[PDB]
């Protein structure tokens, strides 16, 4: 959005280079080159200019960004190279050749322009840096890579103008995430929090695509898929997968979800991505999207892939373990698996599993939850636990969990007081 | 003006995505050819090492 | 004027996004096919000499 809308003005912002030359702000070599480049009419005539004066071109662009004070002239120069690299991505090699002739890496000639005083200048500088860093044979490293990511993370932290500038930031970040080691450096900058934050802020479909494309690119490595779990990213993709049927957004979620699951060479991590999607009930939405009209195989075949793999973890979740997940996630409710006798009648003893984890959860929720439904549900859970597993009475008595129930007899909610009394009945009365 | 220039941009858009469905397919063929140039140089190097040892 | 050029840049971006996705999804397959053949032959030739 914003960068294209401003470029439609800045392409018309032609310049009196003879004034800057007379002012000694540029060399005659810079002035002559940019004049010849302005006279060459089309991408092929610019290719003739690069074929005859390619090192002088890279020199001139760097000079006219560096030595000019005025931001909008630097934006025009940035727009001219941004378009020149849009016409052919291979042209980045000419700037690396010039940097090597200059006995340098490329990055010191461009990274200073991230400090530019007009937002369009710094975003266009970031596009040039992202294009060089994505398409070059030479790659960013260390302090340069981390500094440009700190600029990106700063612009992602700017949250409609901020969000609409951040579309360019996302495109630049996707261009960076084309390169493998830059993914690790972005995870070391911890910047996936900001991508997740934009998706949590319920952004428009352009940002949904561009941010989930950034996540899809992050998910290319098995070692990244093992680590990316801590950002809680599957829920925000699953929300957008329900809220946004847009063809691109649908496809890039399916791509991100396929990359997370399929690149997980660790079986626990593979199972965990398949199961997190099933805790988000993604498989039902993938069936809704299978029934929806889409013309793209990169939608259709990745739907069917995920339906097969989540077709494993749906069997894991649709156990009595839908209760296990409601405890693990803290989603205590009057759910069918809490309410149904069959669960307790067949499984009540399992509250002792994983060193009493489910008992410890229910005890902690009865100790510190604010929700009378959770408290009453947990008291009901204790009532049926004691009803269906007699030794469970001794275990609650040894854990002291009874004290919470006996206190909640005077809870402010009649639903809690009733379930607390009912649990005291099922605990103390035969 | 507007819709005609927008349809021209749409035609260029359609051509650009159609070329993306071709770019990496040409590289994927050339992978089978680069995996011969790499191999003869390595075969020559391994033979030179062996012949130096002989 | 600006709105026309914005829509032109948008409909070409509506291809640039797909084109980057197609380039990125296929990027691995070229790298795998080269790496597969190179490792396969360099292992055989290593062991032969």
């Amino acid at each position: 959005n914003i960068i294209a809308a401003k470029a439609a003005e800045v392409r018309a912002n032609k310049v009196n280079w003879q004034s800057y030359l007379q002012g000694q702000m540029i060399s005659a070599e810079d002035c002559e080159f940019i004049q010849r480049f302005e006279m060459k009419r089309c991408s092929e005539e610019k290719q003739e200019m690069l074929q005859t004066e390619g090192s002088q071109c890279a020199k001139t662009f760097i000079n006219l960004m560096t030595h000019i004070s005025k931001e909008q002239t630097v934006q025009y120069i940035l727009t001219m190279v941004d378009d020149m690299l849009q016409e052919n991505h291979q042209r980045v090699s000419i700037f690396f050749d010039y940097a090597k002739r200059s006995k340098s890496t490329a990055w010191p000639y461009f990274l200073p322009m991230l400090n530019r005083q007009d937002p369009f200048t710094v975003h266009m500088a970031a596009r040039i840096i992202a294009k060089l860093a994505a398409w070059g044979k030479e790659l960013m490293e260390g302090s340069d890579l981390n500094y440009y990511f700190n600029w990106i993370k700063t612009q992602l932290s700017s949250q409609s103008d901020s969000s609409q500038y951040v579309q360019c930031v996302a495109g630049c970040l996707q261009l960076m995430l084309r390169v493998n080691e830059y993914r690790f450096a972005w995870v070391e900058a911890d910047g996936v929090n900001c991508i997740m934050g934009v998706l949590s802020n319920k952004c428009g479909f352009q940002l949904q695509y561009q941010m989930i494309f950034s996540i899809w690119l992050l998910a290319f490595s098995p070692q990244m898929c093992e680590h990316l779990r801590r950002y809680n990213i599957i829920p925000v993709l699953s929300d957008i997968l329900q809220e946004s049927v847009k063809e691109k957004v649908t496809r890039i979620i399916l791509a991100a979800f396929r990359n997370f699951l399929e690149k997980s060479t660790e079986r626990e991590t593979r199972q965990e991505y398949a199961l997190a999607m099933i805790q988000c009930k993604v498989l039902k939405q993938l069936e809704n999207l299978e029934q929806q009209k889409y013309d793209d195989e990169d939608i259709s075949e990745d739907i069917k892939f995920l339906l097969e793999k989540l077709g494993e973890s749906v069997q894991d979740l649709s156990s009595f373990d839908e209760y296990s997940s409601e405890l693990k996630s803290g989603r205590l409710e009057w759910s069918p698996v809490h309410k149904s006798e069959k669960f307790w009648r067949e499984n009540a003893v399992r509250l002792n599993e994983k060193n009493y984890e489910l008992l410890k959860i229910l005890t902690k929720l009865l100790e510190v939850s604010d929700d009378p439904q959770v408290l009453a549900v947990a008291a009901h859970d204790v009532g049926e636990y004691v009803r269906h597993y007699p030794r469970g009475k001794r275990v609650i008595e040894q854990l002291g969990g009874k004290q919470l129930v006996m206190n909640h007899m005077h809870h402010e909610d009649q639903q809690v007081r009733y379930n607390a009394l009912l649990a005291v009945q099922k605990l103390m009365v035969h | 003006q507007g819709i005609q220039q927008l349809l021209q941009a749409e035609k260029r858009a359609a051509e650009k995505v159609s070329e993306a469905r071709k770019r990496k397919n040409r590289r994927l063929k050339q992978a089978k050819e680069e995996a011969q140039a790499e191999i003869e140089q390595y075969r020559l190097q391994r033979e030179k090492e062996f012949k130096a040892k002989e | 004027q600006k709105q026309i050029k914005h829509m032109m840049a948008f409909i070409e971006q509506e291809a640039n996004e797909k084109a980057e996705e197609i380039d990125a999804k296929a990027e691995e397959e070229f790298n795998i096919e080269k790496g597969r053949l190179v490792q396969t032959q360099r292992l055989k030739i290593m062991e032969y000499y």
